[PDB]
């Protein structure tokens, strides 16, 4: 997303999965779960 | 009105009708002002009879 | 030309807004003085605001009230930081003796204060707001120095441009179609008047009057071949859409209005006619 | 398309109708003769406006009208309704 | 002595105390009275806000001259 | 559009993976071209047909089609395609719409017709206006 | 096909005379008109309310 | 029902897989996803035996649940992304993400 | 002229009456209109834009006619907020009482009609504290009203974005779209219908300066760009309607005036296109 | 430490201008606006922001909703 239009940096979750930060913002306004677990998603590490 | 449909009984073809929503919706509101009009000029007229106390004894 | 003026949108509204409350007390037009603030960066004069003045009467002259403007000053510097004394403002015709003896006690309090005269009732060749600027005459003897006017750009940043924009935009005892006429009216004005200035040039070039240039006739014939503009049968199926959807909108407007005369009509029949 | 690359002419070209649709074209040369179609064509655009003026102001001035009329009519019923409920105080 | 204390919204109140009268007595009949609470209001004398210094003595008050109430104004 | 005669030279100079085919006997450098004429003429053309899509594209009737809605479903161009009639829609201009811009156009045409009357005889313009205001 | 359209997954109709597909590159701004569609029936609910009340 | 219990990770292994499928056999795809997701997990923790069977059961079941987002992309399942007995079903999930229907079916005719 | 002149002529026995009579004690829901002139709307917005990010306030000049809230000019309080919060601590109050009279002396006849307050980046709404402060105001200043303007949105949407709001008393009794536009205590004050007005003078030097926008009008061509808008007004007229004539068995006449609003104003572009037609359509055949 | 109270600082300031902004959200919403409107100067940690949002609503500054106890409304 940025590639096309433009700082990105990671964002790690309680599974420790490492999604980009824009990434998972844009999942997580539609889905409350992470993508590859399945479960709950809780920020952690950025 | 439970299928909007139009059957083509030479070729043996149901077609389906699209309601034209513009042209729908002009008719009906024209209709409505007719309506409005007879409705208003009766209602005149009503008014104009009971003003007189006009009344079948 | 001496010292350059940059004038903001909000000292004319407070100028106007002071002279219009004057005149609602009074009763009839007086004459109003206010002082001008704003920065000076070395050759450029920005007034960006403005604030009413006390001034008294005597005889035929006017004075200043110099305490009440050092209060107002004291006031007004601790809300405005970078805006301080720039001139003074007063409503009225030509620069009179009434206008040069209040600007000889204005003088005073900075070394060039400005001048900025509001005339509401122009019809002649100068333009109704005016910026004049104290010039010390090199006369010998009784120097009585001259008012010279100084002209003024039209600067204004992008927000308050958009806003006064918005304002514009937005209408509304004046009828509502009149105004919205008036408002087509002065733009289809600033058009023929651009038009008639175009083909006075091309009659003028046309005999012997302005030496012609074949650029600008050339542009002048495209822009008479711009027109009709889209005169294609699909713009007029479009433009009798448009017409048609107001028409009908403006059937039902009426149908409601009609609808409410008659709902009073009848609440007033059964209140004079009640019968059980 | 050639002729669109040096920007002479402005245009889309609609093979479904056959048609080129052009919004702007350059001036070509214009000859001492034909000056007078320039100057009757700004001509009859000035006509234009002024009749177009013309119908605002006079649409204004009946629009005015209309709503003086209408106040008029408001404040003469209301002085006669006052004037009845006066007299109708005995 | 007779002040005049007056809002900014033009409303205006007379009050009439001695002028040399004890401060609890007057506060304890306005708030008795009225119910104004001191944790909003301020009262303002020439454009000075009036601390616990003497009172009634370098003040040459007259009829009421102008005390402004103020309420609170906070907002965020 | 890039016609392939002139791209003869840049395919000589490109690097050996740049000129590797897609498995169909087109390199990557007339595709990448062949994209490129496709979105450059979906601006001169309100729409097209697929035989004349690929008359200029050199790509017979059919891939042109299938490029055509490959550059769609990914957003890179704008349009529909009528497979019944074959014609390939680019950008429908809704009438009104292009009315206000060619008036826009007119008024932007009056005013730099007049800044060039007003830049070539000042003293006339300033004539003019003085006996226009009268 | 038919299972796709009867999910609301794709958006179109089908040609069984001409072995067609459809789709719905349709509906453009009409909402203007269900607008006036209940402006008119409001206005007829009021005309009856209004005209019924006495006389 | 049990929330406070710290078990081996293959009991978790145990129960987690029968979740998963009896999950996929009931037709919640998308809790079979996270059952054999944590199955899995917790199989590779300890285990051996009993994991390249979970990990193929939770490809299976992120496909049928509309797929996006690779199964082999964290750090548990990539690994065994090119093992022997996954290469089938990375290979089927590089087709079904990415649709096209010649790369599934050879696969699918291939093993 | 003469009847366009009105409401700037300001009269103290009209006002003595409406304050005296205080019926605004019994009904709670008087106040519906607020009439902001131009220059206070234009001060408002530039010492919105002057504190940034910061939020600044200050007072309003006005008074009360009828059911109407008019608000004629706007100060600029000295309070250095941070960046969603004002104290207003010692300084303001001094300067409004100085001001105050410093206008009485030059001729301004408006008393005080309450405060105006940014709101940088959060729209426009009373949250807990200014809920608070402006029953206060209005416990003890009767007459009062609060306006927040956002001066970040203003600017970013390109239109003025404002709001005047009137807190209910305390102890005021008597859906799910009026929670995320305004905060949790949305139930303890109203919006007032907010308009805008300008003198003569204003107008005539409005349109005196307005030589470069001709072109924007002469293509402005509404029913297209207020589209959207016209629709709006027209399904929620439905429902007032709807409601007129539930009450039937004025709302009414509300509804007949909202009506033909948004009328007019559909005829107005309509004439607007007839007028582009007759000047740019009928020429050169 | 001085840069770890300025940090708690605006970190507490972030989130009380974005509960503003928004008058509701849920916990990832707002850790994830206040990472992206701090993360001009630093780069957050989530213990910090979930204690600042914890001071913040003993200091009634925000609330906790009675329905899910994952949304905060400003108060
Ligand atoms: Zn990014
Ligand atoms: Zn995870």
């Amino acid at each position: 997303e940025c590639q096309a239009n433009q700082e990105c940096t990671v964002a790690w979750g309680v599974c420790n999965h490492a999604f980009h930060f824009h990434c998972i913002s844009r999942w997580l306004k539609t889905r409350q779960v992470c993508p590859l677990d399945n479960r709950e998603w809780e920020f952690q590490k950025y | 009105g439970l299928i909007s449909a139009r059957v083509d009984s030479h070729s043996k073809i149901l077609y389906a009708r699209d309601v034209d929503q513009r042209s729908t919706t002009f008719e009906k509101s024209l209709l409505m002002g007719k309506e409005f009009q007879r409705r208003a000029k009766a209602m005149m007229l009503r008014a104009a009879v009971l003003r007189n106390q006009i009344h079948v004894k | 030309g001496s010292v350059s003026v940059a004038l903001h949108p909000l000292v004319i509204l407070n100028i106007s807004d002071h002279w219009i409350r004057m005149r609602s007390q009074e009763g009839r037009p007086v004459q109003v003085i206010g002082a001008l603030i704003g920065k000076q960066e070395g050759r450029n004069i920005e007034v960006m605001n403005s604030f009413e003045l006390l001034s008294h009467t005597v005889e035929e002259k006017i004075i200043i009230d110099k305490e009440y403007y050092y209060t107002k000053e004291e006031q007004f510097k601790q809300v405005f930081k970078e805006l301080e004394f720039l001139g003074w403002y007063t409503t009225g015709g030509p620069p009179d003796p009434s206008d040069i003896h209040v600007h000889k006690q204005v003088c005073e309090i900075i070394e060039s204060p400005l001048f900025l005269k509001l005339n509401p009732m122009t019809k002649h060749t100068d333009l109704p707001v005016s910026v004049f600027e104290s010039v010390i005459d090199i006369i010998n003897g009784e120097a009585t120095m001259l008012f010279a006017e100084l002209t003024y750009t039209l600067a204004t940043e992008e927000a308050e441009r958009i806003g006064v924009d918005h304002v514009a935009r937005m209408t509304a005892e004046n009828s509502t179609v009149a105004e919205h006429l008036i408002a087509q009216h002065s733009a289809i004005k600033m058009l023929h008047s651009r038009v008639k200035l175009i083909l006075e040039y091309v009659k003028a070039s046309e005999a012997g009057e302005v030496p012609f240039n074949h650029e600008i006739l050339r542009e002048a014939y495209a822009l008479c071949h711009c027109l009709p503009v889209l005169s294609t049968d699909k713009f007029k199926t479009d433009f009798y859409d448009q017409c048609n959807d107001v028409g009908l909108m403006a059937y039902l407007g009426t149908i409601t209005k009609t609808c409410n005369t008659m709902n009073q009509f009848v609440n007033k029949f059964n209140v004079l006619y009640d019968r059980q | 398309i050639e002729a669109v690359y040096t920007d002479i002419i402005q245009g889309k070209l609609d093979q479904r109708n056959q048609l080129l649709e052009v919004d702007f074209c350059i001036g070509r040369d214009i000859r001492k003769k034909d000056i007078n179609n320039i100057v009757k064509t700004l001509h009859e655009w000035c006509d234009g406006c002024e009749a177009v003026l013309l119908g605002i102001e006079q649409q204004v001035l009946r629009a005015n009208q209309y709503k003086e009329n209408h106040n008029r009519t408001q404040q003469q019923v209301e002085a006669e309704v006052t004037n009845i409920k006066k007299t109708l105080k005995a | 002595m007779l002040i005049k204390v007056k809002t900014l919204t033009g409303k205006e109140i007379e009050i009439d105390i001695e002028p040399t009268d004890k401060v609890e007595r007057i506060k304890e009949r306005v708030e008795e009275k009225e119910g104004i609470p001191p944790q909003q209001q301020r009262l303002i004398y020439s454009g000075k806000q009036m601390n616990d210094e003497k009172t009634a003595a370098d003040y040459k008050i007259l009829g009421g001259s102008v005390l402004h109430l103020v309420l609170a104004l906070r907002g965020g | 559009i890039i016609r392939g005669n002139q791209l003869q030279e840049f395919a000589a100079m490109l690097m050996p993976h740049q000129k590797a085919t897609t498995a169909d006997g087109s390199s990557i450098l007339d595709r990448a071209v062949i994209e490129h004429n496709l979105l450059s003429a979906s601006k001169l053309y309100n729409n097209i047909t697929f035989e004349e899509l690929g008359a200029l594209l050199e790509i017979p009737a059919a891939k042109a089609e299938k490029i055509a809605s490959q550059m769609i479903t990914e957003g890179r161009m704008n349009g529909f395609i009528d497979q019944i009639d074959g014609i390939v829609h680019f950008e429908t201009r809704e009438a009104l719409p292009t009315w206000d811009k060619q008036i826009q156009s007119l008024c932007f045409q009056v005013n730099n017709l007049l800044e060039k009357i007003s830049q070539t005889a000042p003293e006339w313009t300033a004539q003019a206006m003085e006996a226009q205001m009268a | 096909l038919v299972q796709c359209i009867l999910d609301n997954t794709i958006h179109g109709r089908i040609d069984q005379v001409n072995q067609l597909l459809e789709l719905d590159h349709q509906k453009r701004g009409g909402a203007r008109y269900t607008a006036l569609d209940k402006w008119t029936n409001q206005l007829n609910s009021l005309n009856q309310a209004v005209v019924s009340k006495l006389a | 029902h049990i929330k406070s219990a710290i078990p081996h990770p293959l009991i978790m292994g145990v129960i987690r897989e029968c979740g998963g499928k009896m999950h996929l056999r009931e037709g919640e795809f998308e809790k079979a996803h996270t059952d054999f997701f944590e199955a899995f997990k917790n199989y590779d923790e300890s285990g051996s035996p009993r994991r390249t069977t979970c990990l193929k059961y939770l490809v299976l079941a992120n496909m049928l649940m509309k797929s996006g987002i690779n199964p082999f992309d964290s750090q548990e399942a990539k690994p065994y992304k090119n093992d022997p007995e996954i290469l089938a079903m990375t290979n089927l999930v590089s087709a079904y993400q990415n649709n096209d229907i010649t790369e599934f079916e050879k696969i699918l005719k291939t093993n | 002229a003469q009847s366009i002149d009105e409401i700037y002529k300001y009269d103290k026995k009209q006002q003595q009456e409406i304050l005296a009579a205080k019926p605004w004690t019994k009904d709670h829901h008087y106040f519906k209109y607020c009439k902001i002139s131009a220059l206070a709307l234009l001060k408002m917005v530039m010492h919105a834009r002057s504190g940034g990010n910061l939020a600044v306030m200050g007072l309003m000049l006005g008074k009360v006619d009828g059911e109407t809230m008019i608000i004629m000019d706007s100060f600029a309080l000295p309070v250095e907020g941070t960046e969603t919060r004002v104290n207003a601590q010692a300084a303001a109050y001094e300067y409004m009482a100085a001001y105050i009279e410093n206008a009485k002396q030059v001729g301004r006849l408006e008393n005080a009609i309450g405060w105006y307050h940014s709101h940088p980046g959060y729209g426009c709404w009373l949250s807990g504290i200014n809920v608070s402060t402006q029953m206060l105001n209005q416990q003890f200043q009767e007459p009062f009203v609060a306006v927040v303007i956002d001066p970040t949105r203003t600017i970013s949407a390109g239109k003025v974005n404002l709001g005047a709001f009137r807190t209910y008393p305390k102890g005021y009794k008597p859906p799910l779209n009026k929670i995320e536009d305004f905060g949790v205590h949305c139930k303890q004050y109203y919006a007032l219908e907010v308009s805008y007005f300008k003198s003569s003078l204003d107008r005539k030097l409005l349109e005196l300066l307005w030589n470069k926008y001709w072109v924007n009008t002469l293509s402005s061509s509404s029913l297209l760009t207020n589209a959207d808008y016209t629709t709006g007004q027209v399904f929620d007229l439905s429902e007032k309607l709807e409601q007129s004539e539930a009450q039937l068995g004025d709302k009414l006449a509300k509804a007949t005036r909202d009506s033909c609003k948004t009328t007019i104003e559909a005829i107005h572009g309509l004439m607007s296109q007839v007028i582009k037609d007759k000047l740019f359509n009928q020429i050169n055949i | 430490s001085a840069v770890d109270e300025d940090r708690k600082m605006y970190l507490q300031a972030a989130i009380v201008r974005i509960m503003k902004a928004r008058k509701v959200l849920r916990h990832n919403a707002l850790i994830q606006e206040v990472i992206s409107q701090s993360r001009a100067r630093f780069n957050p940690s989530i213990s910090m922001i979930k204690k600042c949002i914890e001071v913040l609503i003993d200091k009634q500054y925000i609330e906790r909703s009675q329905a899910s106890a994952d949304e905060y409304s400003y108060v």
